[PDB]
């Protein structure tokens, strides 16, 4: 009898297999795109009229429906190291997935109880992390030397983005964009803007912190010395936030009186506006033609429609605040900004700030052949832009190509030295998992993987830890002459996630599915 | 009606087959009895996937159709109202006490006298549980305190909460401390609330001596507190279900405006009566208002100009909360408020936590409370969810421990310790008696054979040390190497339960195999 | 021997991808040059159509695999960038996927084939560079000459001596010298029945589809206009809700009468505020442009009305003209108006083609309308076709200046040159640059195939030749053999072929790319 | 709420959404009778218990 | 929990053994004693022979099992050695096997 | 070297299944039994062994447990080229049956 009415069971009998099973089918998924020189798959819909092709790890774990519940415990790991981190997902999702596939052969061969290999691979990420922090090299002194690094960063994490063919070119956009900050983590201050026509190679970085929708129909096209008021407040007539109510008339004459009755409320309602001491007025609702020239007529310009968008762009820029409440002038905060221009970038309007408060703020500016090249070049600097930021504040970068990833395994059969011995078999495991990083990303360029991380290893091994996998070549290479470097926090994050992400599917030996409803 | 498409079991095939299909459902748990056990995927019925090992969420995630086990289900229901700290243990116990019973059927023994062997064999067990305990509250308050931390973080090793049970051990003795007195020494759990939200991490956690509203006093530019009032009792609060405004439509307004100066009267009118309001409020004494529902515009307006800060959206629930905090009544209308109904509190402020930009509206007491809240934090859902019920977990085991000073050592020691009573015992029943003391001496050795086993060791080469150790030499604390140490020293491990709970475990698992042997005839019909 | 054993097999994929990839390639290239074959297509509603178009054929092809689809791709952008060789660069393609397949045979990593086939195309790209006969968009002649010699394939190629230096004078409109990029979607094309071929003009404004007012008294001719694009329908009140009416008398419907006329008479008074003198009315199947009594009313007010105009010509209007749409009644002003110094109908035969010339403002854009005549469906049909493919070749010109032989010439040359070229090269890429080199061939192969001549003599007469010419010898059907390329006319613009080597190494790259789908709802 | 607080203030205690069988027993008990409105209540309708 | 994968299974030679070992030895059982119950036999040639002893059963039950037959054995060796308790040998190994 | 460097490590795992056999055979945890001797010959202390008869690892100088010198040269050296015979081998070629 045991489970019923649509229940279903696993039984630790075949879930003890289901849990690797699953997290390590997810794998599957990304370990072909892992690398500047990856695989790309397809995505199609039931409809067949969707069809995309994409190497975007994140992407590629989302969109796939997955059957077994121990497959979307690490894909919903995953999402958080894309969300917190913004790099590293498919290694988490990759290193995951291989430190389960080779505990599978822990329980398979080995007979070891769960417990010992979740206790081996704390033991062994605690090596591994060690010898992350003890390869990590800052440049905190000399900032020229800093910078570099900065850009060796962003053309690393801009690699196997559509940005990779131009990286020579946005790894500096990002880079100044960042290194204007040298600051704030918030990557609020740094905006992307979307222009169709031209090359992406064309892309260049505002200091203005250019807006994309144009305001007015007939108004200044540049103020001096702004001081900036935003609004969400209906200016185009009064029975404001009144719902259903009508007037009764019996002629369009007394309809007339309502609206003049209307603008008797919007010469009022602008005068106490205008009473703050304003140079540019911002609703996030419209403003229609009268209260409009009621703001001109005063000098001041009339910003409409300002959507979630508009005012948290505007506002953070400027320095300002929305001001919800207009009764009395001077009790709010306005913003500050010495020069607004109405400016035409690709024949096309946008607005342009320069001088304003605290305007360590930025915006770097595509130029697309499509929308699909724009938003796939957005996506790229976002990530680049959240890696450097985090170099930043964490001044230490690890050697990449596979060097950090091999000189972690050394360390973690270095461990192995002085353990318990069925723990040893765990600690192992951890390190043969590591090699599989640089094994996946020599195999997807090509190379004789086998050849290229055999190689790798005797070089680690054998002192000049500094060596790694040239990519491009498909040879062994220096990878600060090649000028490969990752962030430090970035690589511990991929050992810790990686690390939590098997324990998590370790611990599990049941699989309940209660009734749907 | 439709005596048809019906099942039926009797007699002895039916008792082999309620022992087995008994065996198959607890053998789902075995793997959670530790704290090294392991943890389940469960499904929602909505697809949601968790991962626990809590032993009665995974019960009651079962949903099975054989009656048998329903009623081991039972058994952990009335484990968890009275200790907590059982759930998994009586179904296994029960379980092994099911597996001898199988056996000694097969040999000819009466499912009666099964049934009262089992009984008498438990009154040997919970003699020596009673015979062998010690007391903690014997000492000080000092070290009562700190044996109720230790307790607490012992219990808490097995959860994430580790990364700080510092933190969370004391929110577990601290919350249990503010609702009881050291004289009557009754501790109602009823009275902490559990909250917690997906944010930072569970070392932001943190004991709140009233209750969390996180809430902004309704306007950004509202003062961030409300002032003592010139050493007045407190900070007084009004209660209202109705909010700070006049009642609005459920619809729309359709309110005929003919001009400019109609809607400005009808701004008027609002203005006006918002004013009264303030009034009122003020001169019943009150410094902040509390509402069900939000407020308008113009109310935040009047409210803010008029330093009389007002909290928005506070649900019936918490609503109540407040006033049992502040000792208060909820009051239906404005108008009828009064120094009488207005609850008392210290203070009435916004705290930060850390770098949280929620800086959560809290209501603080100061002394001793009806309510406190234990606010969990933690990096995401499953991590709070578990991390709360850590909490529980520990607020079960400081509760027992300050109604019932006496403790025992269960972890797989107070078992080897009864089992080895029972056995020495069996040899002197003279009689039938025999099988059925044996057998419940080897039922109780099944925890410390499966706190063995699901820690990674032999369960055989530990249970023999144990008995070794208890037997050859004396009788002593020592238990399963579960969470790792040099020795089997459960007081130098610090692994301690309580007496009621190890006592109640053993007697309410000997009933539930009682139950299960006693039913001879099972008759299932359909589902209408 | 034995290797790597690969349990996982995407390689599965990736000989699933070419397999189908090549047969549409294979299909499509029968239909290559001016004696290919045609193809007969049954299409999914039952209509069975008859055509040698490349596009047309993959486009009624209804090409299902996710990977085959996109050679449709593939002749979008060749046709969107070049305007011809869509059958060229899918044939290529196909070779080069052929290719590829003998280098996975070899054990060739589909990462190594991608980036060496690259390599190979950034060599042809030059070569085709080297190749060219360089022109000027100022002489008109060699302008007419290209697009004329485009258009030989054409039913009716005698009236490409005006045709040709029409789409000249449309392309130089709006490519003035210090251009590159000449985007021809501003050359609108406009087609009457009615008048005969010759009687063809380009026009500098905008000129319409749609006839001018119907009814009596309409001026049909305004000078000196201000013209407004209309969004709103000017038609009696007709809600869609439910209105109950009671009319016990007469005097009741008189009253309902006049409700329509004069709302119908109000719209067209506060149309005559604004100064308006010509209404372009946007086309809109929510109610009628216009209605009869409202261009009754209009006309009275001695406003001009042209209904029911399409989308896309709205677009022109509001380019050109310098005027704005107008969304609704109230916002009709003369602040959204345009300027033109005539607005009339011409009926040639019946055309009731309607023009607006003469902007004389500074808000003029430089926009191209051509108005085409001709009596019969198809004289118009084939004058329009003409001309998309003569401003097609035209702005190639402009945009990557000179020509190249045709008839393979360049694919021989460039084949000759990169098998030489490969020589210097070491490893894999000297074997896959000589696998790209044979690939080019299928195009000189396929040609003499479809037009009568033994495969292997033409193409070995053309390598041959080619030691000593360079451009002068290809395949000309017209003389049936290897023949001098120039004196027989056989020319294409350089950002054809150039095209044709980008797109197809691109689309290869992308195929080879690909080493899994999966499904996503 | 309002009722209770309402009772309460005037030292009278209420239970509601008692069962229709609890109910009869209680009235049973205390001699009392159940009326269905408020308007029409009579004294002989209240019980007492010791 | 997870264990053992036991995807190579010599554990079923083994259950095999026991089971068919345990069989032969639970039909001698139910002989066992001046009051056991008896055993009927039809022999290949057709014949009906009923007899309590355990050897002659043993002979004449014809196990098949290459397992199995070695309980034969144990009552020759028990017949050879001491000539006595020849059901009690095979009786023993049933119950320790199931042990 | 690169490409053969897997192969003698793989030559290494195949020496230490005889000790894992050993363990398995005589009923004791393997697993435990040859990571544990392994790490002692590893970290020195190159005297110690299975023992086979406690179920744990003792010295084999102590207990006595030796093996001839030209054995085991014998054992390595045929399994050696035993290997080789058939690592040699990618085709079968089989005629006509008689």
């Amino acid at each position: 009898q045991i489970f019923g009415d649509q229940v279903t069971e696993e039984r630790a009998e075949n879930a003890r297999l289901s849990a690797f099973v699953g997290a390590i089918a997810v794998g599957d998924l990304v370990k072909s795109t892992l690398g500047p020189k990856g695989m790309d798959k397809l995505l199609q819909s039931a409809s067949s009229n969707t069809c995309m092709v994409t190497n975007d790890g994140a992407t590629i774990l989302k969109s796939i429906p997955l059957d077994n519940p121990a497959a979307k415990v690490l894909v919903n790991i995953s999402k958080v190291q894309d969300d917190e981190v913004g790099d590293g997902t498919t290694s988490v999702t990759v290193l995951s997935a291989e430190l389960l596939r080779e505990a599978e052969k822990l329980i398979d061969q080995s007979k070891i109880h769960p417990q010992t290999i979740i206790e081996g691979y704390r033991l062994a990420s605690a090596a591994a992390l060690d010898a992350l922090t003890k390869a990590a090299v800052d440049n905190s002194h000399d900032k020229t030397m800093f910078r570099e690094d900065l850009i060796h960063i962003a053309k690393t994490t801009l690699s196997s983005k559509i940005l990779s063919q131009d990286k020579d070119h946005f790894a500096e956009l990002a880079t100044n964009a960042i290194l204007r900050l040298k600051g704030s983590t918030n990557l609020e201050h740094i905006q992307i803007i979307k222009i169709l026509g031209g090359k992406l190679s064309d892309s260049f970085l505002d200091e203005g912190f250019i807006l994309a929708k144009k305001f007015g129909n007939n108004q200044p096209k540049r103020i001096e010395n702004a001081k900036i008021l935003i609004a969400n407040t209906t200016l185009d007539t009064d029975k404001v936030k009144i719902f259903g109510t009508k007037f009764k008339v019996d002629s369009t004459a007394k309809l007339a009186q309502l609206e003049k009755a209307e603008r008797e409320k919007m010469k009022n309602k602008i005068a106490k506006i205008s009473k703050f001491g304003i140079n540019t007025f911002i609703n996030r609702q419209l403003i229609y033609d009268y209260p409009e020239q009621l703001f001109t007529d005063l000098g001041i310009n009339s910003i409409e429609h300002a959507d979630f968008e508009g005012v948290e762009r505007l506002a953070l820029v400027t320095g300002g605040e929305v001001v919800s409440t207009f009764d009395e002038p001077s009790k709010c905060k306005l913003g500050e900004c010495d020069v607004i221009e109405e400016i035409m970038l690709g024949e096309q309007p946008f607005l342009k700030f320069s001088g304003c408060k605290a305007g360590e703020a930025c915006t770097i500016v595509l130029r697309g052949a499509t929308d699909q090249t724009l938003d796939e070049a957005e996506r790229s600097l976002h990530d680049a832009l959240s890696v450097l930021s985090q170099t930043t504040k964490e001044t230490r970068t690890v050697l990449g190509g596979g060097c950090a990833e091999m000189v972690m395994s050394k360390a973690v059969d270095t461990e192995a030295q002085n353990i318990d011995g069925k723990k040893s078999l765990a600690v192992e495991a951890f390190a043969r998992a590591l090699r599989q990083l640089p094994t996946i990303l020599a195999d997807n360029a090509g190379f004789d993987s086998s050849e290229l991380v055999s190689k790798l290893r005797s070089s680690i091994y054998n002192g000049i830890s500094t060596s790694g996998l040239d990519l491009n070549n498909g040879t062994i290479a220096d990878m600060r002459q090649l000028g490969i470097v990752e962030s430090y926090k970035l690589k511990r994050a991929v050992v810790s996630s990686a690390s939590e992400a098997a324990e998590v599917l370790l611990r599990v030996d049941n699989i309940i599915r209660a009734r749907p409803r | 009606k439709d005596q048809g498409n019906k099942k039926r079991q009797h007699g002895l095939e039916a008792k082999k087959s309620h022992i087995l299909a008994a065996r198959s459902v607890a053998s789902i748990i075995k793997t959670s009895l530790g704290p090294r056990g392991l943890d389940k995927i469960l499904i929602s019925p909505d697809g949601e996937i968790t991962i626990t090992n809590d032993g009665a969420t995974i019960l009651s995630q079962m949903e099975l159709d054989n009656e048998i086990a329903k009623l081991l289900v039972q058994l952990s229901k009335s484990q968890d109202d009275e200790i907590g700290d059982g759930t998994t243990g009586v179904v296994v116990l029960a379980s092994a006490l099911l597996d001898q019973a199988l056996e000694l059927i097969q040999k000819g023994i009466h499912p009666i006298k099964i049934a009262n062997g089992f009984d008498e064999a438990a009154k040997l067990a919970i003699s020596k549980l009673e015979e062998t305990c010690d007391d903690i509250s014997a000492s000080n308050d000092e070290l009562f305190r700190d044996f109720l931390l230790r307790a607490a973080k012992t219990s808490l090793g097995s959860k994430i909460v580790s990364k700080d049970h510092d933190r969370f051990a004391e929110m577990a003795v601290e919350a249990v401390i503010n609702v009881m007195d050291k004289d009557r020494k009754d501790v109602d759990f009823d009275l902490i609330k559990m909250q917690g939200r997906v944010g930072g991490s569970i070392s932001d956690s943190k004991l709140i001596n009233g209750v969390i509203l996180d809430k902004d006093f309704s306007h950004p530019q509202m003062p961030k507190c409300v002032l003592p009032k010139e050493g007045s009792d407190g900070v007084k609060l009004a209660i209202l279900t109705c909010p700070f405004e006049p009642p609005k439509p459920k619809t729309k307004h359709k309110l005929d405006i003919s001009s400019v100066e109609e809607y400005q009267k009808l701004q008027t009118y609002e203005q006006d009566k918002f004013k009264e309001m303030i009034d009122d409020v003020k001169k019943a004494g009150a410094d902040v208002v509390i509402c069900q529902w939000g407020f308008d515009d113009e109310a935040n307006h009047l409210l803010l100009q008029n330093d009389l800060p007002a909290v928005r959206w506070v649900g019936g629930q918490e609503l109540e909360h407040i006033a049992i905090s502040t000792n208060g009544r909820i009051v239906p209308r404005f108008q009828d408020l009064s120094k009488d109904k207005l609850g008392t509190c210290s203070r009435i402020y916004e705290q930060e936590f850390g770098t949280t930009k929620d800086r959560m509206l809290i209501i603080e007491q100061s002394k001793e409370t009806k309510t406190v809240t234990c606010f969990v934090r933690g990096s995401n859902k499953m991590i709070v969810d578990e991390a709360e019920r850590a909490l529980h977990d520990s607020l079960c085991v400081v509760r027992n421990l300050v109604k019932d000073s006496r403790v025992v050592y269960g972890g797989g020691a107070a078992e080897v310790t009864m089992s080895l009573a029972v056995s020495e015992e069996a040899d002197k029943q003279r009689g039938i008696d025999q099988y059925a003391f044996r057998g419940f001496a080897q039922a109780l050795d099944t925890i410390p054979m499966t706190l063995a086993e699901n820690s990674g060791l032999d369960p055989i080469g530990t249970l023999s040390t144990l008995k070794s150790k208890q037997l050859k030499e004396k009788i002593s604390n020592i238990g399963v190497d579960c969470l790792g140490y040099g020795s089997n020293d459960m007081k130098e491990l610090f692994v301690v339960d309580p007496f009621i709970g190890k006592k109640q475990q053993i007697l309410l698992a000997t009933q539930l195999c009682r139950m299960i042997l006693k039913i001879d005839n099972v008759i299932i019909s359909g589902k209408d | 021997n034995a290797t790597f054993k690969n349990k996982e097999k995407p390689q599965e994929v990736r000989k699933a991808n070419i397999i189908a990839a090549r047969s549409v390639a294979d299909a499509i290239r029968t239909s290559l040059g001016p004696k290919g074959m045609d193809k007969m297509i049954k299409t999914s509603r039952g209509e069975i159509i008859i055509s040698n178009d490349g596009h047309t054929i993959l486009k009624q092809m209804a090409i299902l695999h996710p990977v085959a689809r996109m050679l449709v791709e593939v002749s979008a952008a060749q046709d969107s960038e070049a305007g011809d060789g869509t059958t060229s660069v899918v044939i290529l393609t196909g070779a080069l996927l052929g290719a590829a397949e003998r280098l996975l045979n070899k054990g060739i990593h589909p990462t190594i084939i991608a980036d060496s086939f690259q390599s190979a195309a950034k060599r042809s790209v030059d070569i085709l560079l080297e190749m060219c006969h360089k022109v000027s968009l100022s002489d008109r002649e060699q302008l007419v000459r290209a697009a004329s010699t485009s258009l030989s394939s054409k039913i009716v190629s005698q009236y490409s001596s005006f045709l040709a230096p029409l789409a000249v004078d449309s392309v130089l409109k709006i490519s003035d010298e210090n251009s590159k990029n000449v985007d021809l979607n501003d050359i609108r094309l406009v087609k009457k029945v009615g008048g005969t071929i010759d009687d063809t003009e380009m026009i500098d404004g905008v000129v319409l589809t749609q006839t001018a007012i119907k009814s009596a008294g309409g001026p049909t001719r305004k000078e000196k206009a201000k013209i407004g694009l209309i969004q709103f329908q000017i038609s009696p009140p007709k809600p869609d809700t439910e209105n109950n009416i009671i009319v016990n008398d007469y005097r009741q419907m008189d009253k309902i009468l006049k409700e329509e006329r004069a709302y119908l008479l109000n719209i067209c008074k506060k149309i005559k505020k604004a100064k308006c003198n010509v209404l372009l009315i946007q086309k809109s199947i929510l109610r009628d442009a216009v209605n009869d009594l409202a261009l009754h009313f209009l006309s009275k007010l001695n406003i001009m009305v042209v209904k029911d105009i399409e989308r896309e010509e709205i677009e022109f209007l509001s380019k050109g003209l310098g005027c704005k749409p107008i969304a609704d009644i109230e916002l009709f002003t003369e602040d959204r108006l345009g300027s033109a110094d005539l607005v009339e109908e011409i009926d040639s035969d019946g055309s009731k083609i309607v023009r607006v010339t003469g902007i004389r403002n500074n808000n003029a854009r430089p926009t191209v309308s051509v108005v085409i005549r001709g009596a019969n469906n198809m004289i118009i049909d084939e004058t329009e076709r003409s001309l998309h493919d003569a401003l097609c070749v035209i702005r190639c010109l402009v945009k990557e200046r000179g020509l190249i032989a045709g008839g393979g010439a360049p694919e021989i040359e460039i084949s000759r040159r990169l098998s030489k070229e490969a020589r210097s090269m070491e490893g894999v890429q000297a074997f896959i640059w000589q696998e790209f080199a044979s690939a080019l061939e299928v195009i000189p192969t396929t040609l003499a195939e479809n037009a009568g001549l033994n495969s292997i003599k033409v193409v070995t007469e053309l390598r041959s030749k080619h030691e000593n010419g360079e451009l002068n010898d290809g395949i000309s059907v017209r003389r049936s053999g290897t023949t001098n390329t120039y004196e027989e006319h056989i020319l294409q613009p350089v950002l054809v072929s150039t095209s044709a080597i980008t797109l197809a190494s691109e689309c290869v790259k992308s195929i080879l790319r690909i080493d899994d789908i999966a499904f996503s709802r | 709420d309002l009722a209770t607080q309402f009772f309460a203030d005037r030292n009278i205690f209420c239970a509601g959404r008692v069962s229709a069988d609890d109910m009869n027993r209680v009235i049973q008990a205390v001699g009392g009778s159940i009326q269905s409105t408020t308007s029409d209540i009579k004294p002989e309708h209240l019980g007492t218990c010791a």
